[PDB]
């Protein structure tokens, strides 16, 4: 889930 | 032109997704120099350092973005991360478990993985006891 932390923004 | 601080962020994610990571890296470097007060420009390069395997530089920026934003889950979480593999164990077990609660606090549907590197890093631990 990499991806998922690299676009969370919050 | 020149292409704005989130442009640039935006071209760094594509480039860490395309595993060209010390691209990504200057990507979020030139973004930092457009707008230096946005946390996950220095997250994400943070995240480019771990992949790179350099650990000191990968701290660096996870004490950045912690600075810009003291709640920051994802900063936790990283900087967890980055402790795990420099075989800081009792650092990592600490940061990933303000991660945990402050997800907690902050009600976020993020799921099982954050407590996955923190049962993984406790259990890590007790090999190299
Ligand atoms: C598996 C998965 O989707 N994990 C995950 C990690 C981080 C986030 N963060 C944000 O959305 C801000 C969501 C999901």
């Amino acid at each position: 889930c990499w991806e998922a932390w690299l676009l969370c923004e919050t | 032109k020149s292409p704005s601080a989130q442009e640039l962020k935006e071209q760094g994610n594509r480039l860490f997704v395309g595993r060209k990571y010390p691209e990504a890296a200057a990507c979020y470097g030139r973004a930092i120099t457009r707008n230096p007060l946005v946390a996950v420009y220095y997250t994400n390069r943070a995240l480019c350092y771990l992949k790179m395997q350099q650990h000191e530089q990968a701290l660096a920026d996870c004490r950045r973005a912690l600075e810009l934003d003291g709640q920051s889950v994802k900063a936790h979480f990283f900087l967890g991360q980055c402790q795990l593999e420099m075989e800081s164990y009792d650092e990592a077990i600490a940061n990933l478990q303000r991660a945990y609660s402050l997800a907690k606090e902050q009600r976020l549907n993020f799921g099982d993985d954050i407590p996955s590197a923190l049962r993984i890093a406790k259990k890590k631990r007790w090999n190299s006891i």
